């Protein structure tokens, strides 16, 4: 997900040449490329790096239930 | 999202601009195609005149 964001900074141009490369064809990259669907997703790499930050899984904290009644009180 | 821009062709330009005007004509001699020369001369019998 640092090489999506790296891809996403380039030119309108240079992300249909990405996605051609990989094996996408042409109508499916130009219907992302046109859409200006890649200015959208500047906004879910970034925030894919928040929910990856803090865990409610450990060795203890797995037991407990966290969206219980009693802790939202 | 930027477009590329518009790439001028040079060469073509270069062949209006450099047309000269008709080149103006003017003759130095006559034109000439005959010319007298000197031949020798007999009667009707066949000597030299």
């Amino acid at each position: 997900i640092e090489e999506l964001y790296k891809v996403i900074s380039l030119h309108e141009n240079e992300i249909q040449l990405y996605l051609i490369s990989l094996g996408i064809p042409k109508i499916d990259a130009d219907t992302y490329v046109g859409s200006k669907i890649y200015s959208q997703d500047k906004y879910r790499i970034l925030e894919s790096y928040v929910y990856n930050l803090l865990s409610i899984n450990y060795g203890c904290y797995q037991l407990f239930d966290f969206n219980s009644p009693d802790l939202e009180k | 999202k930027t477009i590329p821009t518009f790439e001028p062709k040079e060469s073509i330009l270069k062949k209006l601009e450099d047309i000269k005007p008709e080149q103006v004509k003017k003759q130095t001699k006559l034109f000439r195609i005959f010319e007298p020369r000197q031949l020798p001369v007999y009667r009707a019998n066949g000597e030299k005149e």
